[PDB]
RNA sequence: UAGCUAGUAGGUGGGGUAACGGCUCACCUAGGCGACGAUCCCUAGCUGGUCUGAGAGGAUGACCAGCCACACUGGAACUGA
RNA sequence: CCCGCAGAAGAAGCACCGGCUAACUCCGUGCCAGCAGCCGCGGUAAUACGGAGGGUGCAAGCGUUAAUCGGAAUUACUGGGCGUAAAGCGCACGCAGGCGGUUUGUUAAGUCAGAUGUGAAAUCCCCGGGCUCAACCUGGGAACUGCAUCUGAUACUGGCAA
């Protein structure tokens, strides 16, 4: 704080590391989804949350949430993980992109349709 | 030509014998549009009684400000409790660009185009109190020249 | 004229050469405080007249060894 | 890239006549103005501070028919120019070619003037300008070409030019169907009710 | 120990204005009489008087306009820990010109107006607001 | 060899050539010793289209600089005045 | 990461280069660097600039332009301005 | 680029609507299905979930994700703190370092003023010009806050002498 003390040793704010080690800080990665689960949340909430566990293409084995009502994932099903924490499940840090490699769009959906991988219904 | 406006209403509580009792606090600022700024606090059991006590206290307890053409004169810093507040005259630096609860007091104060930036705490009850203190100890070139001879 | 510097002898013991500390007094780029700052230079002198603790002026010349691109002009202020 | 919808709906959310259907008749009479901008339009909004700033910007864009990236660029240009940024912003919106064609009475609305400008019916200084946002300099002559002169629209539009207030910074003359943008409009020469400090403060947050 | 007698002088004047003191004495020097002459010239003090022979004592008769005090805020800028030397373009105005800043220029101890008019910057001693 | 030559700087299908003095083995739009005028082959039919500092050109040709065919054509165009 | 350095630091003489120079060799001296951070370790092409910022700064250095380095990997020279 | 032809004829999505944050009701579900940036919604009349109607914001785009700066005065040089919130070494002595009462003389290193050389061009900024306008291209200037040298000033700081 004294200016001599800063000449001797300057200020230094820490690095504030990343929530998502999707390495290189890439927007999506792809993985193999080693298994598929349902997992109970933390205390104020209760549900069964549909969550896969994925061997990414960079080596990391990370678990990942599966959005929307109902999926078609089973154990090999190469998916595209996205980045984004589900706070209610302890330790999922990622999401799966619905409407991507082996992850179909959400069936019978009409609103917020782009974020669930669903094409525009012809009418 | 009174130009009143309310900044913040809150629900405070008391915790008596049988449960809690909920009261409402207003915080308003009135001002004519040419100096003459006041604020009033006022608290009551319902919201319209609270705002009415706040306006009624704010119409009295009103302070003169030595404005420039449409704005401040020199950059001024006002502090109150934990809330430190800067202002800069911004000689036609268009539009009142102040924080919340400072935009209102500067709006009804009659100033039009200053630059602000509140620091510290930014509780609305103390960020005015730090704008009036501020606009109160801002003096004009005919007051400084009155003090120091010329 | 020539550009020269002034400094003091920091050590002596080498075979027709000397080493001179220069004190430049430079403002800190962030903090705005004028701070002393040295520059040690290996300086040549024929017949090694200046001892330790002196003050000597110094000019730049061709290379005479590794580093050593500096040679004295005038020894002042030798007082022990 | 332009609005293409119900116009009087936009004029009804703002609560104010935005001159979006000037056309044949008088004051609206079939708008249900003020009453219902949608299904819950009978509700008073109790609008916020962001809501009043936003709603002022939307009033101005929906008047002059400008979208947001273009408006935002006008704010950057009005900011960098010397003077008063609100007044500079209205001076940039008033020098638009479709606006100057509307002010001269060549189009009934600003969309009709924008279609006259768009369909190569308008010259400035003897050169045809196809562009809605051409920035008309002072002491310019903007006129209608020989094609699309003596078409019905413009005649009718000049018929309803006399019902309005005849802007001071123009030479409106409808005999030859040519006009002269003489000077930049003063802030006190236009509309009196738009609050441009609200849109300065909207973009300055 | 005393290492900044100028800031000591300005401290004497802040605490004399704050205590409704009529006059302020201190040990005197050439720089304090230079600054005090600038303050009398610009109207922040009423008068000064240097007495003594072998131990000079500067005395500043202070000003009070109304009940309020005239010297609203006097600050020391170029302290010994960190000295501040401005050019003629970097030379600041205090309270947007309503309040002088005493700069020590090579021509002498002047104000900001007087040294910006003289065309030369220097070492900015104190803000008087 | 130093060459007084043109260097293409405008947009696509709209060249603006700046006549510079470069060491001839540099790139075209690369390193130059000094620029000495310009040449716009369009510009409009207004006033100039080309201005070109003849004193510095005469300096460099005095030094030993060569001149490309366009720069020679431009000096043959702007002869002393026209 | 607190000690590092024996062609190492300097001198004399011989050689070498287009050119000064431990550049190289013989001999002599015992230096030199280092807490104003040497040495070691991790990372990294550098700059004009770019992005953000009221500013001071913070991040970055894709295109465009200046400089350096590399040309499968390790080394070497030949020709030649 | 200009002119002629036929006909509105070939040409509108995406996110959001509990608060922050502009924009609301009905129906389905009933701690489920699911949502979520934070606060948190959902255990039967859910403006927060899914659909519909309606609206809001942007628009040939619109959202999400990753990354940077901002907000963050939450590393504070400008511009923070330390009795009790995190923070005064258990207390001293003291080297290197930082700072240093007062007067006169000299120097002029810091400091200040001017000049010169340089700080490539582009980029940013200003005043203009050309592409129908704009983006874009471009003319002239300003700027590049720097460094070096020379000429001065001597109030403050430093050196030297008393």
């Amino acid at each position: 704080a004294t200016v001599n003390q800063l000449v001797r040793k300057p200020r230094a704010r820490k690095v504030a590391k990343s929530n998502v080690p999707a390495l290189e800080a890439c927007p999506q990665k792809r993985g193999v989804c080693t298994r598929v689960y349902t997992t109970t949340p933390k205390k104020p909430n209760s549900a069964l949350r549909k969550v896969c566990r994925v061997r990414l293409t960079n080596g990391f084995e990370v678990t990942s949430y599966i959005g929307g009502e109902g999926h078609n994932l089973q154990e090999h099903s190469v998916i595209l993980i996205r980045g984004g924490r589900v706070k209610d499940l302890p330790g999922v840090r990622y999401h799966t992109v619905r409407g991507a490699l082996d992850c179909s769009g959400v069936k019978d959906r009409k609103q917020a349709r782009s974020k669930y991988g669903v094409k525009r219904p012809k009418a | 030509e009174l130009q009143e406006k309310l900044i913040a209403v809150n629900r405070v509580s008391k915790t008596v014998k049988g449960g809690r009792i909920f009261s409402f606090t207003a915080l308003t600022v009135v001002g004519d549009g040419n100096g003459r700024v006041g604020f009033g606090y006022g608290k009551a059991r319902e919201v319209p009684a609270a705002i009415q006590k706040a306006m009624e206290k704010a119409r009295r307890n009103m302070i003169n400000v030595a404005l420039n053409n449409g704005t401040l004169q020199h950059p001024v810093k006002g502090v109150h409790t934990g809330s430190r507040v800067f202002m800069q005259p911004a000689s036609e630096g268009t539009g009142i660009i102040a924080g919340g609860a400072m935009r209102a007091v500067l709006e009804v104060a009659g100033v039009h185009n200053v630059l602000a930036k509140a620091y510290g705490s930014t509780n609305p009850i103390n960020v005015v109190r730090a704008t009036i203190d501020g606009l109160e100890n801002m003096n004009s070139p005919e007051m400084v020249a009155a003090k120091r001879g010329k | 004229k020539i550009r020269t510097l002034q400094g003091r002898v920091v050590s002596d013991k080498m075979e027709k050469s000397i080493v001179v500390a220069i004190e430049r007094f430079v403002k800190h780029p962030i903090y705005g405080k004028f701070i002393k700052r040295t520059t040690k230079l290996h300086v040549h002198d024929e017949n090694n007249e200046c001892g330790i603790g002196d003050v000597v002026e110094i000019r730049e010349c061709r290379p005479l060894s590794k580093t050593k691109s500096w040679t004295l002009v005038r020894v002042v202020e030798k007082a022990v | 890239a332009r609005y293409l919808g119900p116009k009087l709906k936009l004029s009804r959310r703002e609560g104010t006549d935005l001159f979006l259907k000037s056309g044949v008749r008088a004051i609206d009479t079939k708008c249900k103005i003020e009453q219902a901008p949608g299904q819950h339009g009978a509700r008073k909004p109790r609008l916020s501070d962001y809501g009043v700033q936003l709603r002022e910007k939307q009033k101005v864009r929906r008047i002059y028919g400008v979208l947001e990236r273009q408006f935002r660029n006008y704010y950057k240009e009005a900011a960098r120019l010397k003077g008063n940024t609100g007044e500079n912003l209205l001076a940039l919106l008033e020098g638009r070619l479709d606006n100057v064609v509307y002010r001269m009475g060549f189009g009934a609305t600003r969309a009709e003037a924008r279609q006259l400008v768009s369909h190569k019916a308008i010259m400035v200084n003897g050169r045809v300008v196809n562009i809605a946002s051409y920035q008309v300099s002072p002491n310019d002559v903007v006129s209608i070409r020989e094609k699309a002169k003596k078409q019905s629209r413009v005649k009718a539009a000049l018929e309803l030019a006399e019902q309005r207030e005849k802007p001071t910074w123009l030479e409106v003359d409808a005999g030859k169907m040519e006009g002269t943008f003489k000077r930049k409009p003063e802030r006190s020469d236009l509309s009196a009710d738009i609050n441009e400090h609200l849109i300065v403060e909207l973009y300055s947050k | 120990s005393m290492q900044d007698p100028i800031a000591d002088m300005l401290t004497r004047i802040r605490n004399g204005q704050a205590a409704n003191k009529a006059a302020v004495t201190m040990p005197s020097s050439k720089l304090k009489v230079a600054i005090a002459n600038v303050l009398k010239e610009e109207g922040f003090i009423e008068d000064f008087k240097v007495e003594g022979d072998t131990k000079p004592e500067l005395e500043l008769t202070l000003k009070y306009f109304q009940g309020k005090a005239v010297v609203e805020s006097i600050q020391r800028v170029s302290r010994p820990g960190l000295r501040i030397y401005k050019r003629k373009d970097e030379l600041p105005k205090v309270m947007a010109g309503l309040g002088i800043a005493v700069v020590s220029t090579s021509k002498g101890v002047m104000t900001d107006r007087a040294a910006r008019q003289a065309g030369l910057g220097g070492e900015i001693i104190c803000y008087v607001a | 060899m130093v060459t007084i030559r043109l260097a293409r700087h405008g947009a696509k299908k709209r060249p603006f050539y700046q006549v510079v003095v470069a060491d001839s083995r540099n790139a075209r739009n690369g390193r130059f010793i000094e620029r000495v005028g310009f040449f716009n082959p369009i510009a409009s039919e207004k006033e100039e289209g080309t201005r070109l500092d003849l004193d510095r050109i005469a300096h460099w040709v005095g030094q030993g600089a060569t001149i490309s065919d366009r720069v020679a054509a431009l000096i043959k165009e702007v002869n002393k005045a026209a």
